[PDB]
RNA sequence: AGCCAGGAUGUUGGCUUAGAAGCAGCCAUCAUUUAAAGAAAGCGUAAUAGCUCACUGGUCGAGUCGGCCUGCGCGGAAGAU
RNA sequence: GAUGUCGGCUCAUCACAUCCUGGGGCUGAAGUAGGUCCCAAGGGUAUGGCUGUUCGCCAUUUAAAGUGGUACGCGAGCUGG
């Protein structure tokens, strides 16, 4: 059972996302079913560890944002041109 | 680091005196002494010599490591002692000792007579072998090295100068 | 490269036949030939012993469930089994043959009845005949 | 050597290289040689490059090449003065952007696709990386 | 001795050792496989 | 010391055993007929292997061994060469009768202790030289 | 890591060749005794021998191996008063 | 409102990417002689036949007959092919 631990973005957009992958974490979204899509970031050594299992991509992962447990589902990834990281994960809500 | 960390047992018979950095060791074979690199903190303590790095100095470790196989090789000089053995190879080549003159006929023109330094000595058991003895394990291997310099072994025919315990590779002329 | 899978496996092969036989002989085998060593694996098998080389950690692992837990002070140096299933004896006399005609190893101890035997008196599981004797 | 086959115009303004890759995955083989720099690709380069992975892997496996030399390179010769029209066409590169995948290859064990690769990638006038295949 | 840009271990016996800050490439099964990074 | 492969009945000719043997110090006319005075029982047209043990008094000791596994698979077959390129040309067929028939011959030279054993080190040899098991 | 010991049998695998016996090439690459030993990674022989490795048992006694993201350095680096 | 052009003569000066001599590694280096490379700029480094030639070809030397920079060095120094 793979969990994920994250915060909830206090900012968004082209600025704030390029100082998170600078700050070795990396933005990513949770959004399907009646509630609203939340904004969360992820750190990168951890995340990216995980990813590298086959299992990650199929498997129900649970998000843990402040307490608070989500059911999800890797969605869609965002990778780097060139380098071993992530830009951004799309999560679906499961 | 694994050689710093292992401790050399001084003997009995054998005098140790530290003064510092600098360290002398007395024995039956002789008296040698070292001085140690800055960075090297020596103990006494029984019968035993332990090193170890000294505070502020970056390669205290490596220094300790080199401290303590000279120190080993040290007593072991002063007590056992050192034995280098050479072999002559080749036509005409002969070697005889006349006290601290290694006197060597190499196929040159003028015979060479290379005089031995304070603690090397030297016998000839036999016309084409050379014995040296000492208490110092560089200055052995250094004498060692420069009575094989006058004629290094060569590829074709393995004629010159070579250790005892030399692997001397031999090889084909090019062919037509 | 042994796994603890295979470690596990061995210490399981050694500790079935330990209960089986009956005769055990630990012996020293370095600087011999696998010539000579393949002639004793003849030698062993028409006589029901079983042979073996075992690591002397993986031996004091499958000797300590009894009754040759008193042959630990012999897994020290080259470790070589010989396991008489079929008839008490038949290796301690094999191996007194093969040990003077080779002149290498020295032959470590003997184990019988649940007691240790020493280096110099291997000579009482070496004079005892056949089964197959009383009669 | 690759080369379009016909052309709408014989020759093309400089333009610029700017810009990240499109196409940065493998999607036909099992590994890929991606690009971690920006430049030009020529069909000579191409072509040696393909050569070289080609008998690494003793014509076993599957390559793919992901880049195309579309782009016309024209050239004044020597004692010619500036302007009198533009240059004549001779040779044809493919822009490279940080991210392309080159070459893909499958039917081949990863260590051996490694080592053609390398080999390859000695024949290229730009950084390289290796890249296998990914689940999404 | 080979002196070049780039110095490898050219097969087992070969060594890697930096002196006075120049890498060399000592062998002692080959002496065709004695290099100088320069 | 030397190992050979001379014929049943036949020890003499100087392309084969001739300089190959007598470069050491073994007698030429003293081991040709001690040799096919003890293979007489053993059957014509089968090569037989002989270990020689020399001293430094220029004599000599011999133990005769079992005709090889490449040898005898060719006969069983009915074959006179083997097969050039094995496992990609078939040049006979051999049943499971005739592999522990040549097993039974070769037990005093196999390191094998039961049947089964030295049966699947004449299949090893049989596969290693295009003979295919039928 | 070092050091001690082994590195066997069928078998000189088959084909080829004056010879090819792990070691010119070509093709196959199993099976046995096994602690382990490729029908053989290199040197050596006219072909054998002989020397060593892959692998494994002993000794020793606590760490060891090399990929990833990165900071700063080293070589690559020859010119004319 | 002028910075005389090729070649020669005379006189040079620097670079080193070294032709010779010196030191050294590898060699498919037995020796003699070579090949290749590294260090080294201290000194040394032909005369002639043909052509305005530099170059080049040729003859005969020599340890060698280096490659370049200096307004393709040098006409308030000479020559003028
Ligand atoms: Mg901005
Ligand atoms: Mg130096
Ligand atoms: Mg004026
Ligand atoms: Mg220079
Ligand atoms: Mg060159
Ligand atoms: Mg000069
Ligand atoms: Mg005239
Ligand atoms: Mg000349
Ligand atoms: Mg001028
Ligand atoms: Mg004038
Ligand atoms: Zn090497």
């Amino acid at each position: 059972m793979f969990t994920i631990n994250a915060e909830v973005r206090k900012e968004q957009g082209k600025g704030a996302s390029r100082r998170l992958r600078a700050a070795n974490k990396f933005p990513a979204i949770i959004y399907g079913g009646k509630e609203a899509p939340l904004a969360i970031e992820l750190d990168h050594d951890k995340v990216m560890n995980m990813q590298a299992k086959a299992e990650f991509y199929s498997e129900v992962l649970t998000i843990v944002v402040d307490g608070k447990e989500i059911k999800v589902k890797a969605q869609d990834v965002q990778r780097h041109p060139y380098k071993p990281k992530l830009q951004h994960i799309d999560f679906v809500r499961a | 680091s694994r050689v710093a960390k292992a401790p050399v047992v001084v003997p009995a018979g054998v005098d140790v005196k530290i003064n510092g950095q600098v360290i002398t060791i007395k024995g039956k074979n002789g008296e040698l002494t070292r001085t140690l690199n800055d960075a090297v903190e020596v103990k006494h303590a029984d019968n035993t010599l332990t090193f170890g790095p000294r505070d502020g100095y970056a390669d205290g470790w490596a220094q300790a490591g080199t401290a303590r196989a000279l120190l080993n090789s040290m007593v072991i000089g002063v007590t056992e002692g050192f034995t280098k053995k050479l072999q002559l190879v080749g036509v005409g080549y002969r070697a005889a000792v006349k006290g601290n003159v290694i006197n060597l006929s190499l196929g040159f023109s003028h015979p060479v007579d290379h005089q031995l330094p304070a603690g090397i000595t030297a016998e000839c058991p036999t016309q084409t072998e050379i014995v040296l003895k000492g208490a110092d394990k560089q200055v052995i291997g250094q004498v060692a090295a420069d009575l094989r310099a006058y004629r290094r072994p060569e590829p074709y025919k393995g004629k010159g100068v070579r250790y005892a315990d030399e692997v001397v590779r031999t090889k084909e002329a090019k062919k037509k | 490269a042994l796994n603890l899978q295979d470690k596990q496996a061995i210490v399981a092969e050694v500790s079935e036949v330990a209960k089986g036989a009956l005769s055990a002989v630990v012996a020293d085998s370095r600087g011999v030939t696998v010539d000579k060593m393949t002639e004793l694996r003849k030698a062993g098998r028409e006589a029901g012993v079983y042979m073996r080389v075992v690591r002397n950690t993986l031996l004091r692992r499958a000797v300590e469930g009894t009754p040759f837990e008193c042959l630990k002070d012999a897994f020290v140096g080259p470790t070589l089994i010989a396991y008489v299933t079929e008839h008490p004896g038949a290796a301690a006399r094999l191996f007194k043959e093969f040990a003077k005609a080779n002149a290498k190893f020295e032959v470590k101890a003997a184990a019988f009845e649940g007691e240790l035997i020493p280096a110099s008196q291997i000579d009482r599981l070496a004079t005892l005949p056949t089964y197959e004797e009383a009669i | 050597m690759l080369q379009p086959k016909r052309t709408k115009f014989r020759k093309m303004h400089k333009g610029r290289n700017r810009g990240l890759a499109q196409g940065t995955d493998v999607s036909f083989g099992s590994f890929g040689l991606k690009a971690v720099g920006r430049g030009r690709l020529t069909a000579r380069q191409i072509e040696a490059a393909r050569r070289a992975m080609t008998r690494a892997v003793k014509r076993q496996g599957k390559i793919w090449i992901r880049v195309f030399p579309d782009k016309p390179i024209t050239e004044k010769p020597l004692a010619v003065r500036m302007g009198k029209g533009k240059g004549n066409v001779e040779y044809w590169v493919a822009l490279i952007q940080p991210g392309k995948v080159l070459y893909e290859m499958d039917g081949v064990p990863e260590e051996l696709a490694r080592e053609a690769f390398k080999l390859a990638a000695a024949k290229l006038p730009i950084k390289t990386t290796f890249v296998t295949k990914t689940v999404m | 001795m080979k002196v070049r840009a780039s110095v490898k271990k050219l097969c087992r016996n070969c060594k890697i050792v930096k002196r006075d800050g120049v890498i060399r490439v000592i062998c002692s099964a080959e002496p065709k496989h004695k290099q100088r990074q320069g | 010391y030397v190992k050979l492969q001379v014929a049943a009945g036949m020890a003499n000719p100087s392309p084969p055993v001739g300089p190959a043997l007598g470069q050491q110090g073994v007698n030429i006319m003293e081991f040709c007929k001690a040799f096919n005075a003890k293979t007489d029982s053993i059957e014509k047209g089968l090569p037989i292997p002989v270990v020689i043990t020399v001293y430094a008094d220029r004599s000599f000791t011999f133990v005769t061994k079992t005709p090889p596994a490449a040898v005898l698979l060719k006969k069983a077959a009915g074959i006179k060469s083997g097969s050039g390129k094995p496992n990609k040309d078939k040049v006979g067929k051999i049943s499971r009768a005739q592999l522990q028939e040549i097993a039974q011959t070769k037990a005093a030279d196999m390191t094998g202790a039961d049947i089964e054993a030295m049966t699947r080190s004449i299949e090893g040899t049989a596969r290693s030289m295009g003979l295919v098991v039928e």
